[PDB]
């Protein structure tokens, strides 16, 4: 009934203040241990929202609009959350009066549709600033390490990172295919540039110094068949009564593993790769002709071997040709805390860069694969369409007031609604006001003042504790995030609003 | 403690409160209405037709439909006469206020607006079925206590029981001498003793005196009985009360106890009869007619139980006021006399109710009928907000006659059929039989009640259900 | 004996709890509202609209909620109505009041917020203020008497006690306070009977006894001007002792009953008119008053005779006695009245005093329906007669039905933007919360909320939109409501004001009041031992 | 004793939720199942599917909504509401005791008039149905079916679609073909929802994990179905290896191996760039793939596969061999493409050779609310079996208010046909009512106002002359609303003749159902 309705409001409430350090660089870190014991740590709220464990139903609504931004932006999409609950929490009255829910879901569709004009005009071409195709994606970087835990960390990927992304072709954009491999412990400085695939460490077993490590220019061979004696044999009927024959069970495959061996060999491959564990049987005999192998190659490995290094994978040794086998121009294996990893090099063909992220921290080093993967997405959407607004989250201030312009124009019922929902955005700069320790009234005051005069794109930068541009700060921010962020909060407040009822069996 | 009920579970509580109550009352209307049964907190059971010990015994979890007791009490107390047929209105309305209340949303004070309304075209057809008659005969009153009488067989001993109350009547009456004809008949008593036979009662215009003389052989009569408002102490004291009354030299001997041996020497002396104590509440009754003069004549009578004095003024004034007497209410058993009550004492606001208002208003399930024909007519005239809530009520008037057709237990849809023509065209005394349970005249078969039985009970039904429309939350279980 | 809470709690658990329980008795706001059931328990429950029954006998388990109760107790002093209407006014200052306390502004910057708005808050009303004056007849008092009649369900039947209460009130009429019109707290007489209708009440301007004479064979009528009266409170009722004689003991009660029949032949000496008894008399003390042609009256209520010898004047006495032991009436102990006329009403007499001494008096005899109905009655007409009192008092009047909450916006709009600093935002939650009063009158209306609450803001705002000192019209001031055709009528055609004390003096005590619940930090309970 | 308890108490239970539940208003409801799955859809007769309902009352009400989806399924929630409503009017005839045969006679005499009146509001049939033109009258308000939203882009894509997902032809009769599944539901989070639109080719969700070059320009793709997994023959049964000398133990792996290979090979002949496997594919097969490039189907049981017998054109065989061009299909282009952020198998198509069959690409953030979508989907076919099935479906007042002009004329019916019956269907002339009261429940409207202005507004038939505005006027939704009552052809709202002729003929029998019942025996368990 009408009671069910508040209740579901009143529910969003906790997560509300609950994502207010989630949002913007300035934030908190929030600790969520799961089932799994591994507790969650991020500074930004993309990742906190895809493991958060929620009770009400209700909160689903959260839940399955925190996996459409991951898939747009990927950072700083807690303002979606939290427009669409403080709209439901300033709606709370307005419930009460003679306003159905659905004039006031009427009053969010033409705000959102009013918006999206008013972002279209808001959009600048960054080409008629004579911006190269540097400082184009250095600055839009540069401004990217936002939201993000160590600020510190993260200048040594401005100048690596930007580098990584344009070594990727700029005409097909995967992001499988730029796949960044994590390594744990070591200095975050420790990272390096790596063209080829990479391995977890290995599995060997006795001796494993037998085996050179480093090779001039290896042929680089990929193969999914398993090398084992007598493994997937079936149950067979043998009746010999003389020795040799049934002495010859055992010698027949020993007699076959050595010219399998011997046919991959023959092609000139000196890394032999396998998909299914193998037997300690190979090892004389990789070790005297200075040849290494590594099996059990993963799903993402495969990938890397597929575009990058264009190799093949043929089970039958007798069917191998070199048009199956690939190159490289180095074979590097570098290893970090008594773990060897072995890495290809040298790979002109390849198309992708992967990079080697070494960290200290179990949860600082999942938010930097996750760090980097959204300036990819971030330089994917804006290299094809080039559109720049002011980042830090004074881009809704500047509809915040221009939304009242439009209320002029409803002179109507509707007016209260449209005010709410320009009054009810200006939550998102006093939130980030709030983690920096900022006054709400007095920011907000000048807030109000500020886009009232100079209007196009006024800032109000945080960092140092004063009033300003952002865009003269050189803090950009991509003009797709406010795009989906605005049209998918407006079917999330139309959902909550359009349920009386929640019925609940068993 | 809480108790509270908001938004749509405060209409539905307050509503079925009273609407199961009004099923069980449905048998309590007309003539061939049954006999409700009630249990008490004791174990004991009291059976009657009279519906105010049944809403007092029956307890009700819900306090809304305490209030129907209590007005139910306004209409007993005002008017009380002939619950039968009356008292039943009380939980017609709410009833038929249940279709339409939630459904539409609309709020109660649209509704109390459409029964301020109601209220007012409601007096007009009251005053506009009734029709007047002579005031001054006592044979249309004969036949009015003997419709009300109709669940017993008293019908055979009607004849002195109606002629018991109505000497009565006309010997009260006369509170003015024009503006109204109000009386007070509580100062007249009916004492109610078993044994013998209804005829053993005496009634007449006069002050009816209930005890005995000096001895059960004196002289019977006295000339002009002016009234006047152990063994040595109650012969010296007496004596200094009625011997000293002679002054004025009254020939009527009133005391609060009895008379001595020595007080019968200068008593008897006068020449005439005395009378010994007379009961105290017989003092106020000469009191009202009246040292008292004028007393026509005196009488004694002789019966085992109790003795009767007889005492005759025949002339109050030389204006004056009313004139109280008393009565004595002989049944053949103990069960009978105290079933038969209910009827001859409800007979003194019979014949009250035909001195406030002449005119007569048709019974029989012929005024509810005249009501909702004329509720149906001014509703497509009016229209505006209240047209859905007026209509209702029309339909609340038609069913109570409904009821009626219950205790026969046919489709009333064929009998109120042809009484949307037939009474609303042709005339207000058509109605529904009781006994055939046919359409037939009301005032030739004999079925007809008072405009004070109609008037202050809708009238009263009417603002009965404010309370009904005014209710928000209920809080209980604190204190009082 | 108990455990403490603090944290965020307080300013949530104990003002959610609070507006839990003003939500409810919102459902009595206005004349379209509707009216509570009070059960008793023992059968029977009294339905009534007034938040001061109401309140008081709601369980209320939450002591922050018990402070807002008790503000009915000092507002019928100070104002003496309000509980059906304005008592509403301190339920939503705490709604919007716990949204600014959630954030960051410590509530002393709101406190004091609305301690600078409370204080030129008084000045915005005195702009808006029309004063009583340059008005026809009596249309000022029959129109504040008709307001009073608001919220009550005898509100239809108004267009009679609209007259009879203002005449009523020109009848208890007095001097005081060095030459100041005074009119006198319960010198109005309310009576009930059974019978008629509203409109059939009668206007005495004079006390009326509600009472039966001793004996019924006693004069109904006393003729004559200048009839005296006196109020009496002798009773009339029937150690070692070694008994030998009875005629002992009987000349012992023989000389106690003597004396007492000797104490009502006292009273004639004097040459008293009329006499009131407090105790009963018996049947033979009152042969003195028919041929004395004196009104006996018995089983009287101290109550009822003290306010006789405040209106009258006469002085009341215990007993027969003098300056000396000698038991007697002086004539000292004498009143009154211009006559004393029985008038009978559903089987009660009634004794009228006219043309007063000491206090001038009026008396009200209501006849209704049933007790039910006159029992809100009299609850009806105990706070309507203030409301004029305060009119008369002070001719500072202000325009009702949601037109000070709509006229107050802009004044306070403009005034958070003066002072600015971190009280701009609470002067503007003060100014909306306001806004709540209208809102909930369209709830018991089943009309469209906001669709009056935009034309309370566009209408109103021609005020201080265009110059006022330019005149140009475009504003009729009040506008603010309508509760039948749902339009935005003037209060002036209208006819419905009510004193400025409504406001003044009322929600500056309130939110005086409702501030000291946002101060509360913890909260201690210690359940009995 | 149950039907003045049991009976109605148990479905005034979920008939005040129903109230919500029809009209352009319709609101959504929340229902969790005893499995824990959540469900969210504004259609009544999509939740007593999934719902579990106790009283057998209401579960004989279930059945009549799902007959509905066979025929109509447009606004169909009205059965769930109406029956209610005639309750509500048997309600007050159960307590005065009214026989039962006497109710069941009013039903069936107001049935016969009912179905008579239906041909006298017929007006502008389209028997073009084909073209947008003619078909948005139609289209347009079936789209206020469902959530408003957005109605110009629900209207444009099922528009458009007609000449992609539906058969065309010149002149078709004799019930053209039409299928439920001539439009797939792919929902992929993300995107705008003005991103959604129509795809001649088809989309499968999977990543090929082999070599994979996609051929874009020169096309020119074969495509077959095969019913067997690609692999040697295989023995159902579990069979024994024989081993003796060490020929049969050598070749053992070679025999298998070599034998797929000339088998693969076949294949490859014929140019075939992919294939359609209803089964998996072995691990020997996608070795020797890597070297031809040949894509394998990895999809799942045949009901899936019923779509591809449009697209394709092909007949599952279950031998590999050299498949026959009777079994191969065609394919513009096969790649792996990024619609809504993730990499799934595309069929591209800018002109492509297609049997009846199209695909509709739907694009949202929230996965709740493409379910609805999908159930406006259905709508779009319901409208298609609505034109196809009888001789045409005409045009009906909208917006609820066809049952308003019907109250009118039922009401002169029991006048003009007295008896004792005459009280009884004015009783169920007016319990038509509902309609109006449950749209302007949710459609912030006073009922008290509205509902004898709609009356006033229609009157008997017009006023003195020759022409009909009542067919031209309906219920207002719209921040207006409060003005006055707003025409409808202006923004062309419609409705369909089939649509009230079904569902009242149900709606007939289904009162007199739970009527007839005295009482329910029921049992444990």
């Amino acid at each position: 009934g009408k009671g069910q309705i508040i209740s579901n409001i009143n529910a969003c409430v906790a997560v509300q203040e609950a994502l207010k350090p989630t949002l913007g660089p300035l934030g908190s870190d929030i600790l969520i241990v799961t089932s799994n014991q591994k507790t969650t740590i991020s500074n930004d709220g993309a990742t906190i929202l895809k493991l958060l464990d929620v009770v009400h139903p209700a909160a689903k609504t959260l839940v399955d609009i925190s996996r459409a931004q991951d898939a747009e932006v990927g950072d700083g999409t807690t303002s979606v959350t939290i427009l669409a609950g403080e709209l439901m929490k300033e709606a709370k009255p307005f419930l009460e009066e003679g306003i159905s829910s659905h004039l006031i879901m009427k009053g969010y569709r033409k705000a959102v549709s009013l918006a999206v004009e008013k972002i279209n005009e808001l959009a600048v071409d960054i080409t008629s600033e004579k911006s190269s195709g540097r400082e184009l994606l250095e600055r839009c970087a540069r401004t990217a390490m936002s939201s993000k835990l160590i600020h510190n960390n993260a200048d040594f990927f401005v100048k690596m990172c930007v580098d990584a992304v344009l070594s990727l072709d700029r005409n097909d954009l995967d992001d499988k295919l730029i796949g960044i491999k994590k390594i744990p412990g070591g200095a975050m400085e420790e990272s390096l540039f790596i063209n080829g695939v990479a391995f977890k460490k290995t599995f060997s077993y006795a001796g494993f110094e037998q085996q050179p490590k480093k090779f001039n220019n290896p042929k680089i061979l990929s193969l999914n068949v398993e090398l084992e004696l007598k493994a997937e044999k079936d149950n067979a009927e043998v009746r010999v009564e003389h020795v040799e024959d049934y002495q010859a069970i055992v010698d027949a495959e020993w007699q076959l593993i050595f010219e399998k061996l011997r046919q991959v060999e023959e092609t000139g491959a000196n890394i032999v790769l396998s998909k299914l564990p193998i037997g300690d049987l190979a090892t004389q005999f990789f070790a005297d002709r200075n040849i290494f192998c590594a099996g059990r190659v993963s799903a993402d490995d495969m990938n890397r071997v597929i575009q990058a290094v264009g190799g093949s994978i043929q089970s039958t040794t007798s069917d191998i040709k070199p048009e199956h086998l690939g190159t490289c121009a180095l074979f590097e294996e570098m290893q970090i805390g008594s773990e060897r990893y072995n890495l290809f090099q040298g790979c002109p063909q390849a198309k992708t860069c992967t990079l080697l992220l070494r960290g200290g921290a179990e949860q600082v080093i999942a938010e930097v694969e996750r760090s980097l993967h959204d300036a990819i997405m971030i330089v994917k959407r804006a290299l094809q369409n080039k559109l720049i607004v002011a980042g830090g989250g004074a881009t809704e201030m500047e509809v915040s007031k221009c939304l009242r312009d439009y209320s002029k124009t409803i002179a109507g019922k509707q007016q209260m609604i449209i005010n709410a929902f320009a009054k009810a955005l200006e939550v998102i700069p006093r939130q980030l006001c709030e983690n920096a320790g900022f006054d709400a009234i007095e920011i907000l005051n000048k807030l109000r003042l500020a886009h009232s005069k100079g209007e196009k794109w006024y800032g109000v930068v945080f960092e140092t504790e004063n009033i300003g541009d952002n865009f003269a700060k050189f803090v950009w921010e991509p003009a797709l995030v406010k795009i989906n962020a605005l049209n998918s909060a407006t079917e999330a407040t139309n959902l909550i609003l359009s349920v009386d009822e929640t019925i609940t069996n068993k | 403690s809480q108790e509270r009920t908001t938004g749509r579970q405060a209409q539905i509580s307050n509503i079925t409160a009273a609407k199961a109550v009004a099923d069980v009352i449905r048998t309590c209307l007309g003539p061939k209405a049954m006999l409700k049964m009630l249990l008490d907190p004791m174990g004991g059971l009291v059976l009657t037709n009279d519906g105010h010990a049944i809403l007092r015994e029956i307890d009700v979890a819900h306090p809304a439909a305490k209030s129907m007791l209590e007005l139910s009490r306004t209409q007993d107390e005002e008017v009380g006469d002939g619950t039968t047929t009356v008292i039943i209105l009380a939980g017609e309305i709410l009833a038929q206020c249940a279709p339409y209340l939630i459904e539409k949303n609309i709020h109660p004070v649209i509704i109390i607006q459409a029964l301020k309304k109601a209220l007012t075209d409601a007096l007009e057809v009251i005053k506009q079925v009734s029709k007047p008659v002579d005031v001054e005969n006592d044979a249309a009153m004969k036949k009015l206590i003997q419709a009300s009488i109709g669940t017993k067989y008293v019908i055979h001993w009607s004849e002195k029981m109606c002629e018991l109350a109505l000497d009565a009547v006309k010997t009260v009456r006369k509170d003015l001498g024009q503006t109204f004809e109000i009386d007070i008949k509580r100062y007249v008593r009916v004492e109610k003793i078993p044994g013998g036979d209804v005829l053993d009662s005496r009634v007449l215009k006069g002050v009816l005196l209930n005890k005995d003389v000096v001895h059960p052989k004196m002289s019977r009569h006295i000339e002009n009985p002016r009234v006047v408002l152990i063994l040595q102490i109650e012969e010296e004291q007496v004596q200094l009360m009625c011997e000293q009354i002679l002054a004025v030299r009254p020939t009527l001997v009133i005391t609060e106890k009895g008379v001595s041996d020595l007080a019968q020497h200068y008593l008897l002396k006068g020449g005439c009869s005395v009378l010994r104590r007379v009961k105290k509440s017989d003092n106020n009754r000469i009191a009202r007619v009246t040292v008292g003069t004028n007393c026509g004549l005196f009488k004694v009578e002789m019966i085992g139980d109790e003795y009767f004095s007889f005492l005759d003024n025949c002339k109050e004034p030389l204006s004056g006021l009313q004139k109280a007497c008393t009565i004595m209410l002989r049944g053949g058993s103990k069960d009978i006399l105290n079933e038969i009550d209910r009827n001859l004492q409800d007979a003194m606001a019979v014949a009250r109710n035909v001195m406030l208002s002449p005119s007569l208003s048709p019974g029989g399930g012929a005024t509810e009928m005249a009501v909702s024909v004329k509720l149906a007519e001014k509703a497509k005239q009016l229209e505006g907000i209240q047209q859905w809530p007026y209509q209702a009520v029309a339909d609340a008037m038609e069913c109570i006659p409904r009821t009626l057709i219950q205790n026969a237990g046919g489709d009333p849809i064929r009998l109120l059929s042809q009484l949307r023509a037939k009474h609303a065209q042709g005339n207000f005394t058509t109605g529904i039989d009781g006994d055939k349970g046919k359409i037939v005249d009301m005032v030739s078969y004999g079925i007809w009640e008072p405009e004070v039985i109609k008037q202050q009970s809708v009238k009263t039904a009417i603002e009965s259900a404010c309370l009904l429309l005014r209710v928000d939350d209920i809080v209980s279980g604190v204190r009082k | 004996g108990g455990e403490k809470i603090s944290g965020d709690d307080i300013r949530n658990q104990n003002v959610l709890a609070t507006m839990a329980v003003a939500n409810v008795v919102k459902s009595s706001l206005g004349p379209v509202g509707l009216d509570k059931m009070l059960v008793d328990d023992i059968g029977d429950f009294t339905v009534t609209n007034d938040g001061a029954t109401i309140l008081s006998l709601l369980d209320v388990q939450h002591p922050a909620g018990k402070i807002l109760v008790e503000l009915a107790q000092q507002q019928d002093r100070e104002i003496g109505d309000g509980t059906t209407s304005v008592v509403i006014i301190a339920s939503e200052l705490l709604k919007r009041a716990n949204e600014l306390v959630k954030n960051k502004i410590h509530p002393t910057t709101i406190i004091t917020g609305f301690r600078v708005a409370l204080r030129e808050a008084i000045r915005f009303i005195n702009e808006v203020l029309s004063t009583s004056v340059d008005t026809l007849g009596k249309e000022t008092l029959i129109n504040i008497a008709k307001t009073s009649m608001s919220s009550k369900i005898i509100g239809a039947d108004s267009d009679f006690f609209s007259n009879m209460v203002v005449d009523a009130l020109l009848a208890v009429k007095t001097q005081n306070s060095k030459g100041e019109i005074k009119y006198p707290v319960k010198a109005v007489n309310v009576l009930k009977a059974h019978g008629k209708s509203a409109t059939e009440s009668l206007l005495v301007p004079g006390y009326a006894l509600n009472c039966t004479v001793a004996s019924q064979a006693m004069p109904k009528r006393i003729a004559g001007g200048n009839v005296k009266i006196a109020c009496l409170d002798l009773n009339l009722q029937k150690v070692q002792i070694n008994i030998d004689d009875p005629e002992q003991l009987e000349q012992i009660r023989k000389r106690e009953a003597g004396i007492v029949l000797e104490r009502v032949k006292k009273i004639i000496d004097a040459g008293a008119q009329v006499v009131l008894t407090t105790k009963g008399i018996d049947d033979l003390c009152l042969k003195e008053f028919v041929e004395a042609k004196i009104m006996g009256v018995r089983r009287c209520k101290k109550e009822d005779l003290r306010r006789i010898a405040r209106a009258t004047g006469a002085t009341l006495v215990s007993s027969m006695s003098n300056l000396e032991g000698e038991e007697t009436f002086e004539s000292s102990y004498l009143g009154l009245c211009d006559e004393v006329v029985q008038a009978k009403f559903s089987d009660d007499e009634c004794i009228l005093i006219k043309g007063t001494s000491k206090h001038s008096s009026s008396s009200i005899i209501l006849r209704g329906a049933n007790d039910y109905s006159l029992d809100e009655m009299e609850r009806s007409l105990h706070d309507s007669l203030s409301v004029v009192k305060r009119t008369l008092e002070s001719g500072n009047v202000v325009p009702g039905g949601g037109c000070v909450e709509a006229a107050l916006n802009i004044y306070l709009d403009n005034f958070a933007t003066t002072v600015g600093s971190r009280e701009q935002l609470a002067i503007a939650e003060f100014a909306a919360a306001l806004l709540i009063i209208p809102k909930t009158l369209a709830v018991n209306a089943a009309k469209d909320s906001s669709e009056l609450v935009a034309k309370l803001r566009s209408y109103h705002a021609a005020s201080q939109m265009a110059k006022p000192e330019d005149v140009k019209r475009r504003s009729y001031r009040n506008y603010g409501l309508d509760l039948i055709r749902g339009k935005i009528v003037d209060e002036i055609h209208a006819g419905v004001l009510e004193p400025t004390i409504s406001k003044v003096k009322s929600l500056k005590s309130a939110l005086e009041a409702c501030v000291a619940i946002l101060r509360i930090d913890t909260m201690i309970t210690v359940d009995p031992e | 004793d149950g039907q003045i308890i049991k009976s109605i108490a148990a479905i005034r239970e979920l008939h005040q939720m129903c109230l919500t539940s029809m009209g352009p208003c319709g609101r959504n409801k929340i229902i969790v199942n005893h499995l824990g799955k959540i469900i969210i859809t504004n259609d009544a007769a999509t939740m007593l599917r999934e719902l579990d309902i106790v009283h057998p009352a209401v579960k004989v009400l279930v059945m009549a909504t799902e007959q509905q989806k066979i025929d109509m399924g447009d606004g169909t929630n009205l059965v769930m509401i109406l029956a209610g409503e005639l309750l509500n009017v048997s309600e007050k005839l159960i307590s005065m005791g009214l026989s039962a045969v006497e109710i069941i006679q009013g039903y069936n005499m107001a049935r016969k008039f009912t179905l008579k009146e239906l041909d006298e509001m017929v007006v502008g049939e389209i028997t073009d149905k084909n073209d947008k033109n003619e078909l948005l009258k139609m289209i347009k308000p079936v789209i206020s079916s469902k959530k408003y939203g957005s109605e110009d882009i629900l209207s444009e894509l099922v528009s458009e679609a007609v000449s992609h997902v539906l058969p065309v032809a010149q002149q078709a009769g004799e019930i053209p073909y039409f299928n439920v599944d001539s439009i797939r539901v792919v929902k992929i989070m993300g995107g705008s929802l003005s991103n959604s639109t129509v795809i001649k080719g088809m989309v499968f969700n999977r990543e090929p994990e082999g070599h994979v070059k996609s051929l874009s320009e020169d096309k020119k793709h074969k495509v077959a179905v095969f019913t067997c997994p690609l692999d040697i023959a295989n023995t159902e049964t579990k069979g024994t290896v024989l081993l003796h000398n060490a020929q049969e133990m050598l070749d053992f792996s070679k025999g298998e191996e070599k034998q797929i290979d000339a088998m693969m090979k076949e294949i490859a002949d014929m140019g075939v760039e992919c294939i359609v496997a209803g089964a998996g594919v072995g691990e020997l097969a996608l070795h020797y793939l890597n070297r031809y490039g040949i894509l394998v189907l990895k999809v799942p049981s045949k009901f899936e596969l019923r779509r591809l017998c449009r697209v394709c054109g092909a007949t599952p065989l279950p031998r590999l061999g050299a498949p026959t061009p009777e079994e191969l299909g065609l394919v513009e282009t096969v790649k792996t493409m990024e619609i809504g952020g993730d990499r799934v198998t595309v069929f591209k198509q800018e002109q492509g050779e297609i049997s009846r069959t199209s695909t509709i690409i739907l694009r949202g953030a929230t996965q709740n609310n493409l379910d609805d979508i999908e159930r406006a989907i259905d709508d779009g076919v319901a409208a298609v079996k609505g034109l196809m099935k009888p001789s045409g479906g005409k045009l009906l007042p909208g917006a609820g208010a066809t049952e308003i002009e019907l109250i009118s004329r039922i009401t002169k019916y029991g006048e003009r046909t007295p008896g004792l019956l005459q009280l009884a269907i004015k009783q169920f002339a007016v319990a038509f009512e509902v309609v109006p009261r449950t749209l302007a429940e949710t459609a912030g409207l006073d009922v008290n106002e509205v509902l004898p202005n709609l009356y006033a507004a229609h009157n008997v038939t017009e006023p003195g002359a020759v022409k009909t505005d009542h067919l031209y006027k309906g219920v207002d939704i719209d921040g207006e609303s409060d003005e006055g009552v707003k025409d409808i052809r202006e923004e062309n709202i419609y409705d369909m003749l089939a649509t009230k002729k079904f569902a009242i003929n149900v709606a007939t029998e289904a009162a007199t159902t739970v009527l007839s019942i005295d009482q329910i025996i029921m049992a444990k368990k």
